[PDB]
């Protein structure tokens, strides 16, 4: 569609960073940020049940 | 980028400017780094 | 290539006859006395010129100081400074030994 | 200061979180140390209660933290973010996002290192992950599947940051800079990433296929099966060998460095250096096989190893004998850099003359895993980079802080770890020669009188790293008034014996390297302008 | 017997004996089942392998013959 | 040009890269990764979702950071002739480290190949292990991979000359051949005597064949991203790395399976 | 034969084996203490003569003749220490007609020593395995750590040959006054021979990780005499 | 030529001390365990 | 300058009396010794090692402790 | 007049390179002949005193 010249305008002249400066940036970016802190929430979550012996039950 | 620059802020903590002595995180630091193995000598011994 | 100790003479002559103020005549004599070799007396002599025409009197008494810390025996410094006896009489640079009397 | 730092991508702020990262693991690693020699002080279990589990526990993770989180990050990380670009010239590394990810992927190593220790038993299988001992028969629970991802992750780390420096020292040099006219540090790391970079895949791949046995029921390691435990061990030790010379080569560019400015004389035969730690560098893949001279290999191929590992004295000989050749006939200014180089050297040729007696293949029947081979090992990873270390955190800390530390302190540290470390790593070559073996809780009651004397020293290596991290305290926060007083060492070379003091301080660093003449700390981004060379 | 043994055998002169006692099993099996005229020479391999074996192996390689489970080159004919 | 206009430029060729968080991000995600494996290897989770959540989570880390990538190279044209020489030299390093892994497979291959265990039956491969046939389906698979080769560089050079539409056939063409190759040996896998518990021949098998996919799906994305961008007018006649790189990745790829293919089966058998 | 508190040199021999590597040890350590000496005093001369030296030779770099010469020294010196390596190598690796094979398979924390040349009633194979004495069933007298329960008895002025292999995991085989150390891998069995010049006891470890109770897994090997070996056999 | 003393005067007087030093300074870095044997049980003192 | 090297000697001294001095505090909490650390259980192992006659030209006497 | 002094560094080179061999071969010259020599003696003592009583 060659958007690289109009895309070479909209990423030149913004005061935002990298990743934000398309359009569609958000549409990317903010459920990667939710699905992000989940993937590295619940691993950590279970380090005690780890720790403390109690393996997951099989239901 | 253009970060400011000279004699403190080439680190990531905190040394002049500051409510609680620098000593406090300064000897926190090392003291947490030699009794993580305490921490892991008494979990393998309480089981 | 190395060089024989007579053409270390002329190169070091030529050098302090040269330089042209302080800086030069400190430089050129750290690099004449970095040598594994006591220098000629001539050179001694254009270098006590050469830092008399710069103006300064306490590097040509480092001159006879780094003499003593360079040459090997006691002797030879006994050599060397009555063979320069009428250049430093001429000058009026002391030693530091009969400067600081100690 | 969100961005700056975890967000980082210059070369500078990665170094220094490198080295703090590093020394909080060292710091780890010597507690480890300390309480596997205080149970190791006299016979008996004195106090872990019994639970030679533990012991065995605590035996791999002061091994990999102090190889693969203090040493490797330190010296590689620290060392090579900081000097690298600048002793080139070069603006900031090519690659800073990969620059960024390897920093970044080292501490959570550090936290499943951790939970590996914390989770169902720990690993127990000693620094080599041997089969059948670290199967899953043997080792049931996921202690050393942890213990695998720490070291996939710092071995991520090391092959990325290898990439980054490789194209970095290659690509981004100055503009007068051909490839012989750079110095020993950026040579020693540029052979270094080399050998990081075709060292890790055979470990990556003998970890994986460890792995892939533990928990994927496939036979690369099992014999009932087919598989063959002799097959891990020379995979990990093709990647092991050099490994330990990737942690030395680094000490042999530091060491040149400071040599060479507290001799006020360049170093003897530099392109011979080059040549020199080139050499070690190719020599080290080809004796991989010289630490299992015992699994039962054929004579020809044993006296081909005790060959080439022999064949490796004579570039570390040249090395050892230049740095003597640079020292001679100079003006030693005894600063504590020094201090360390001339320790360093004494130090790592009796480790290196160990070694060599090490190298015979009829003899390591002898000594193979005795206490002999850990006063060998002790030796020279202790002395040649903990020395070397505590050399270039000496030498360039004045100029990459701005706050000078103190001097007293800084010697009666150095002397301090060196009696100590020679008080603990002097004994071990008797208990070895002797037969005690290696990696034991409890030992036959003729072993104590040396392991107390080792026990002793120990204390005093603890003692001279807690007065270190003091002397960090004292720099960060009287640094400037260690310059306005008496307190520190200004300025590192001094006037020569014909040099007016005015005439020294219109020119004040004499160095033929860049960072001195680089503003304390310096700038976040300097050269603007390329920095020039004839 | 004031102590014999097996000695030294040149087809196996390295230090590893893993495949000296598996030919030297495999070979007195395959003594048994091809020949069977010479019971003495077939002890030959027996006192061999008998020497040089371990009885966890013989056990394990003795089920897997009367299993079929055996991987040895045995051909009954 | 004057002073005052050269005053605002760059002086060195080299990218000064903007701050990114994509290497705290691809590194918690490696964390997260290495964790729910360990625990779910072990039952401590129960299911394998939490292991499928961080492989999404470390993916979509990586295709953003390739994404900051393309839009540097692109859109803010930072890449310069030395930027250009580095990236190429960066992944030249890279695919020799993925070469030397595969040496240690072959390692691996080679020592329980010329010292055939006992337990085994002392003959390669072991008895009751029915071999895979050369000739049959990797003969195939080989021929494909080598027109391949012969097509990215023909589509390569239609894109140094000038010409669009065959630039443009030629990467969709040697795409759909690859995935060609990546459909076959997953039917190889799927109709084949052996497993990876079989023993050492299935494992060291299954080992190196299966890096070996690992690496040709990898190629296959990077294919398909080349098509995109080639489609939407990234690629350039004279600048162009994502595509040199890919087609050096596609011949050592080849080089990989010629090696794999005649040890694993004409030695093999 | 057993470790003895505050030592600094090896046990005493009982063997050519060990006794060739304590004379090829001190033979390397001969040269190893003139380079030692070398670059000691190099140092200390080096310091002490040029911590004062106000004037620094800065025009000292190439020097290709020490660079030769110290190129070609080390390669005679190692080349020199490496004769008798060579020597001693394909001496102690020959095995010439062995009076005795015993095998030595290391168990899960034991050993099993196995005497299957032998009889104990007409023909069938000696075994036994060897467990550490544990700390709460020493009589006055035993060595911790050391004293076994069942000792491994062997014939004086004899060749034995040890094929060691394992159960479990990697374990070795060493008793270091008999010059012997050879691991046991699981997969295969690995031979060594050794005879032994006099009688008593020798005392050993296994020389590899075996898990939890590396520590207590000691080797007890008792070279008796010939007739008593025999009346222990047939006792056996 | 040679004025003054010989060099085999003027460098043994340098070497001859050094020589004394070097011995004592290596005997203390090397033969320090052999006090502690010495002032030890296990020499029956 | 003039006191400081009286100062690093003094400094290296005190740290290795405070280290031996803690050195021994942690020793003093620490568990029993062995039931063979004794002169009179080693007397013994002397005995039974010099009926086996172990060690013949070395030393074979475990005595070390008191 | 002065006769050129030249080359002091290189004799006090040589002088201290021969000095280092020397002093190594006398610790080594006593290692061996002292130490290696001495068991050698105690265990050939052994066992000449061990075939006397086994004649
Ligand atoms: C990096 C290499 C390294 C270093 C420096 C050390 C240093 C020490 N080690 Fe260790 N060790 C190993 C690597 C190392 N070790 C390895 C690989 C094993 C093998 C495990 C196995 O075989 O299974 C091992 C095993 C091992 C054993 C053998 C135990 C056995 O197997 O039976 C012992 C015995 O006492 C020991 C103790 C010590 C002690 C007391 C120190 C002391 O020296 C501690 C004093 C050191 C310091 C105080 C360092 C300073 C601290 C810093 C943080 C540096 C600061 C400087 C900067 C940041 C610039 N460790
Ligand atoms: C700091 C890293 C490091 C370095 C540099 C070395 C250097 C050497 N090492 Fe070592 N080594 C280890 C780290 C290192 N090693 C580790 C960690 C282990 C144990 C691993 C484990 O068990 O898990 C080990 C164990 C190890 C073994 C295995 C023994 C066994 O496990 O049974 C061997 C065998 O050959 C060996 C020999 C050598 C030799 C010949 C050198 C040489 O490169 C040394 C070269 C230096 C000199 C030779 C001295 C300087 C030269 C001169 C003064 C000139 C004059 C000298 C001569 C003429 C000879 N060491
Ligand atoms: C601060 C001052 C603290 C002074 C404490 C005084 C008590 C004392 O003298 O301790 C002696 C220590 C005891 O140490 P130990 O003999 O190993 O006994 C440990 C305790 N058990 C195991 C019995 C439970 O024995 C030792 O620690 C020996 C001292 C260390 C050796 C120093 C020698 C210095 C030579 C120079
Ligand atoms: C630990 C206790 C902290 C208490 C804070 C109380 C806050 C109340 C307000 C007080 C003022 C603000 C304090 C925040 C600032 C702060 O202290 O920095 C915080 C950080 C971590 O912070 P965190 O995320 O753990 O904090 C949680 C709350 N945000 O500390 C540290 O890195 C300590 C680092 C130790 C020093 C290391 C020394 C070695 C450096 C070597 C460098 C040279 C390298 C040379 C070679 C290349
Ligand atoms: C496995 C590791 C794979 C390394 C490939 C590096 C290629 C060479 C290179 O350097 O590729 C260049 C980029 C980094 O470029 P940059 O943005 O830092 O450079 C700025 C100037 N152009 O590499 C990458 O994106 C690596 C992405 C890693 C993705 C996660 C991998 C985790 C495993
Ligand atoms: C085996 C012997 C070597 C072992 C290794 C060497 C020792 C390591 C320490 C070296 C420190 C000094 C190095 C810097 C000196 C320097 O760089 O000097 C530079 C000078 C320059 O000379 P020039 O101006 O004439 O030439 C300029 C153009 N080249 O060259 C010399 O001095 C020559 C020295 C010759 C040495 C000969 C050694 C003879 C003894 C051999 C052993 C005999 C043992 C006998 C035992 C009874
Ligand atoms: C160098 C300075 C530091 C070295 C530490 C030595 C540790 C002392 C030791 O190891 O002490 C062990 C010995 C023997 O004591 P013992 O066998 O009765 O121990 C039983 C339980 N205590 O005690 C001493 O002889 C102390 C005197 C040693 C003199 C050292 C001088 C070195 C110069
Ligand atoms: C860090 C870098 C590490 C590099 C070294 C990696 C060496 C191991 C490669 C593993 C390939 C395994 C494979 O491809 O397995 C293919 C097999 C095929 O099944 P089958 O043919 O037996 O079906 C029977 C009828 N044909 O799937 C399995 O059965 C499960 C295999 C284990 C589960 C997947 C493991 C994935 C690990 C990948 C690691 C990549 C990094
Ligand atoms: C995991 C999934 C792997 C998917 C890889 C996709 C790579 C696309 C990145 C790209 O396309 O980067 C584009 C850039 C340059 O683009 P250019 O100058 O040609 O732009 C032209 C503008 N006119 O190439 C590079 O810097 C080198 C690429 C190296 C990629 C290595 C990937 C390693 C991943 C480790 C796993
Ligand atoms: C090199 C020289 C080292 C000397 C150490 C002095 C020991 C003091 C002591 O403590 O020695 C005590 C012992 C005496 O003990 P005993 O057996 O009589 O005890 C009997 C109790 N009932 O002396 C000796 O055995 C002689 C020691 C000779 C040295 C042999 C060295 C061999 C190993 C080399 C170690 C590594 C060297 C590094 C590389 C060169
Ligand atoms: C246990 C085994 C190890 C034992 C080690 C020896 C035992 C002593 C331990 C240390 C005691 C502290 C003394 C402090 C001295 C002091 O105070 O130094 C002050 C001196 C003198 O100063 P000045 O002349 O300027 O004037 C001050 C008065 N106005 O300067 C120095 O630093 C130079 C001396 C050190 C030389 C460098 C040594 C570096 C390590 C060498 C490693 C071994 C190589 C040699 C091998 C043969
Ligand atoms: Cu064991
Ligand atoms: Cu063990
Ligand atoms: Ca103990
Ligand atoms: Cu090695
Ligand atoms: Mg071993």
């Amino acid at each position: 569609a060659n958007k690289v010249i109009q895309l070479q305008k909209i990423f030149q002249s913004s005061t935002k960073p990298l990743w934000w400066r398309h359009p569609r940036s958000a549409l990317y970016l903010y459920p990667f940020y939710a699905i992000f802190a989940v993937a590295v929430v619940t691993p950590l979550l279970y380090i005690p049940n780890a720790i403390r012996g109690i393996k997951a039950k099989k239901a | 980028v253009h970060f400011k620059d000279g004699v403190y802020e080439n680190i990531p903590f905190k040394v002049k400017g500051r409510k609680t002595p620098y000593a406090l995180s300064h000897f926190g630091f090392f003291a947490i780094g030699f009794a993580v193995p305490f921490v892991a000598c008494y979990v393998q011994l309480k089981k | 290539d190395e060089e024989t100790f007579e053409e270390f003479t002329a190169r070091y002559e030529k050098e302090f006859d040269e330089a042209y103020d302080l800086f030069e005549v400190q430089r050129v004599l750290n690099n004449c006395f970095s040598y594994d070799l006591v220098p000629a007396p001539a050179v001694i002599e254009k270098a006590l010129r050469a830092a008399r025409r710069v103006n300064d009197l306490p590097t040509a008494i480092r001159v006879f100081e780094a003499l003593k810390y360079k040459v090997e025996n006691e002797d030879q410094y006994k050599a060397y400074l009555d063979e320069l006896k009428d250049v430093r009489q001429e000058l009026g640079v002391p030693l530091k030994e009969e400067l600081f009397p100690s | 200061m969100v961005q700056r730092w975890l967000y980082s991508t210059n070369a500078k702020d990665i170094a220094v979180l490198y080295f703090m990262l590093a020394i909080f693991s060292g710091m780890a690693g010597t507690a480890m140390s300390l309480i596997i020699r205080l149970e190791l002080a006299a016979p008996g279990s004195q106090y872990l209660h019994g639970n030679s589990q533990l012991f065995n526990v605590l035996v791999v993770g002061h091994a990999v933290l102090m190889i693969f989180f203090l040493v490797m990050p330190a010296l590689i990380g620290g060392f090579g973010n900081y000097l690298l670009p600048l002793m080139i010239g070069a603006t900031d590394t090519a690659f800073p996002r990969i620059n960024n990810i390897a920093f970044w992927v080292l501490p959570m190593g550090l936290v499943c290192l951790v939970t590996s220790t914390l989770v169902e038993s720990g690993a127990g299988t000693g620094w080599t992950v041997y089969p059948p001992l670290s199967s899953i028969q043997a080792h049931s629970g996921p202690s050393v599947d942890l213990a695998i991802f720490a070291l996939h992750l710092t071995s991520i780390s090391s092959l990325l940051g290898a990439i980054n420096f490789i194209v970095t020292t290659l690509n981004m040099r100055t503009n007068g800079m051909t490839m012989h006219k750079l110095p020993l540090f950026v040579w020693s790391i540029f052979i270094t990433a080399f050998l990081l970079l075709l060292s890790l895949p055979v470990l990556s791949a003998g970890i994986t296929m460890l792995l892939l046995d533990r928990n994927f029921n496939t036979s690369f390691f099992e014999v009932s099966g087919g598989g063959d435990p002799i097959l891990y061990e020379h995979l990990f030790w093709f990647f092991g060998h050099p490994e330990v010379y990737i942690l030395i080569i680094p000490g042999f560019g530091i060491i040149s460095h400071v040599v060479s400015t507290y001799s006020k004389k360049p170093v003897f035969g530099e392109i011979s250096m080059v040549y020199a730690m080139a050499s070690i560098g190719l020599l080290g893949f080809l004796v991989w096989s010289h630490h299992m001279y015992i699994v039962g290999l054929d004579a020809d191929t044993r006296a081909y190893f005790t060959s080439a590992t022999m064949i490796i004295a004579i570039p570390t000989g040249i090395k050892i004998f230049s740095w003597l050749a640079t020292i001679h006939g100079g003006s030693i200014r005894l600063a504590t850099p020094m201090l360390y180089a001339i320790a360093f050297l004494f130090l790592f040729t009796m480790g290196g003359l160990t070694g060599v007696a090490l190298a015979n293949a009829s003899l390591d029947v002898a000594f193979h895993d005795t206490y002999y081979v850990v006063g060998h090992f002790h030796y020279v990873l202790s002395m040649g980079a903990i020395f070397s270390l505590f050399a270039g955190y000496y030498y360039w800390s004045p100029q990459i802080l701005g706050l000078n530390y103190n001097e007293k302190l800084a010697q009666i540290q150095f002397w301090l770890i060196f009696i100590g470390a020679n008080v603990i790593f002097f004994p071990m070559h008797f208990l070895g020669i002797n037969g005690m073996p290696r990696r034991i809780p409890d030992y036959p009651d003729a072993f104590a009188g040396w392991n107390y004397v080792a026990s002793i020293g120990s204390f005093i290596a603890t003692l001279s790293l807690f007065l270190f991290i003091y002397i960090l305290y004292d720099q960060l926060v009287n640094g400037l008034n260690n310059k306005v007083n008496n307190k520190s060492v200004i300025y590192n070379k001094a006037p020569d014996f014909v040099e007016s003091n005015t005439i020294f301080n219109l020119n004040t660093v004499k160095s033929s390297s860049i960072e001195f003449l680089l503003t304390s700390p310096p700038a976040v981004h300097s050269f603007n302008t390329p920095a020039v060379q004839s | 017997s004031p102590l014999h043994t097996v000695g030294f055998d040149a087809r196996f002169p390295q230090q590893n004996q893993t495949k000296h006692c598996w030919q030297s099993y495999v070979d007195y099996h395959k003594c048994v089942n091809m020949k069977g005229e010479d019971f003495a020479p077939c002890k030959v391999f027996w006192k061999t392998y008998n020497a040089l074996c371990p009885l966890d192996w013989i056990e394990k390689w003795d089920d897997q013959r009367e299993k079929g489970i055996f991987a040895g080159d045995i051909n009954s004919d | 040009m004057t002073h005052l206009e050269r005053s605002r430029h760059q002086q060195h060729p080299f990218h000064m890269v903007m701050p990114s968080p994509w290497p705290i991000v691809v590194s918690f995600a490696l964390l997260s990764l290495a964790l729910s494996t360990a625990l779910t290897m072990h039952g401590y989770i129960g299911n394998m979702n939490m292991v499928y959540l961080a492989l999404f989570v470390l993916l979509t880390s990586s295709i953003l950071w390739f994404r900051d990538i393309v839009a540097e190279a692109t859109y803010l044209g930072d890449h310069t002739m030395a930027v250009r020489k580095g990236i190429n030299l960066g992944f030249l390093m890279f695919v020799l480290s993925e070469v030397l892994i595969f040496a240690g497979l072959f390692w691996a291959y080679f020592h329980s190949a010329m010292s055939p265990d006992v337990t085994l039956g002392a003959c390669w491969p072991p008895v009751g292990i029915e071999a895979v046939q050369p000739t049959e389906l990797p003969l195939l698979n080989t021929i494909i991979l080598l027109s391949s080769g012969a097509t990215v560089t023909y589509s390569h050079h239609a894109l140094i000359a000038g010409n669009r539409n065959k630039a443009l056939s030629g990467l969709l063409i040697t795409f759909w051949l690859i995935v060609i190759f990546v459909t076959c040996q997953y039917i190889e896998y799927t109709n084949a005597a052996f497993t990876i518990s079989d023993g050492v021949y299935g494992s060291v098998f299954y080992a190196g064949t299966g890096l070996h996919f690992l690496h040709m799906v990898m190629l296959a994305a990077m294919l398909g991203v080349n098509y995109w961008r080639m489609r939407n007018y990234h690629l350039t006649a004279g600048h162009h790395v994502g595509y040199e790189t890919t087609i050096i990745y596609t011949h050592v790829l080849d080089v990989i399976w010629l090696f794999l293919y005649v040890v694993f089966y004409w030695w093999g058998v | 034969d057993v470790p003895t508190p505050y030592a600094c040199y090896f046990q005493d021999s009982a063997t050519p084996n060990q006794e060739g590597i304590l004379e090829l040890h001190d033979n390397i350590m001969f040269y190893l203490l003139v380079i030692l000496g070398l670059v000691s005093w190099m140092l200390y001369t080096i310091v002490m003569t040029y911590s004062k030296n106000p004037i620094a030779y800065k025009y000292i770099k190439h020097g290709q003749t020490i660079e030769v010469i110290w190129t070609i020294f080390p390669a005679v010196i190692l080349l020199i220490i490496a004769f008798p390596s060579f020597i001693l190598l394909y001496l102690c690796d020959e095995v010439i007609s062995p009076a005795m094979t015993i095998k030595a398979i290391g168990y899960q924390w034991y050993w099993k020593y196995e005497y299957s040349d032998f009889i104990n009633d007409s023909g069938e194979t000696v075994e036994f395995e060897s467990y550490v004495i544990p700390d709460e069933l020493l009589e006055e007298g035993q060595l911790r750590l050391l004293d076994t329960d069942t000792s491994m008895v062997v014939p004086v002025d004899t060749h034995i040959r040890f094929v060691v292999t394992a159960a479990d995991v990697i374990h070795d085989f060493a008793i270091p006054s008999l010059g012997i150390k050879v691991d046991a891998t699981p997969g295969r069995l690995n031979q060594v021979s050794a005879l032994i010049q006099r009688e008593g006891v020798f005392y050993g470890a296994c020389s590899e990780l075996c898990g939890t109770g590396h520590a207590n897994m000691p080797i007890k090997i008792e070279a008796v005499s010939l007739p008593k070996f025999l009346e222990w056999l047939n006792e056996q | 030529g040679r004025i003054g003393e010989s060099w085999v005067i003027t460098e043994g007087r340098r070497l001859i001390p050094e020589i004394f030093q070097w011995s004592a300074v290596l005997s203390v870095c090397l033969g320090w365990p052999g006090a502690v044997y010495f002032f030890s049980k296990a020499r029956k003192a | 300058n003039k006191g400081d090297s009286s100062f690093i000697a003094k400094g290296v001294a005190a740290g290795l009396l405070f280290s031996v001095g803690l050195f021994a505090v942690v020793r003093m909490a620490g568990g029993q010794d062995a039931k063979t650390m004794n002169k009179e259980w080693q007397l013994k192992s002397d005995e039974y090692l010099k009926s086996k006659n172990a060690n013949p030209w070395g030393g074979y006497s475990q005595v070390q402790s008191k | 007049t002065i006769a050129p002094i030249t080359g002091t560094i290189k004799r006090r080179v040589i002088m201290d390179i021969v000095l280092g061999f020397s002093l190594g071969g006398v610790m080594a010259s006593y290692w061996w002949w002292g130490f290696h020599m001495d068991k050698i003696n105690k265990r050939e003592k052994f066992y000449a005193e061990l075939a006397e009583r086994k004649k």
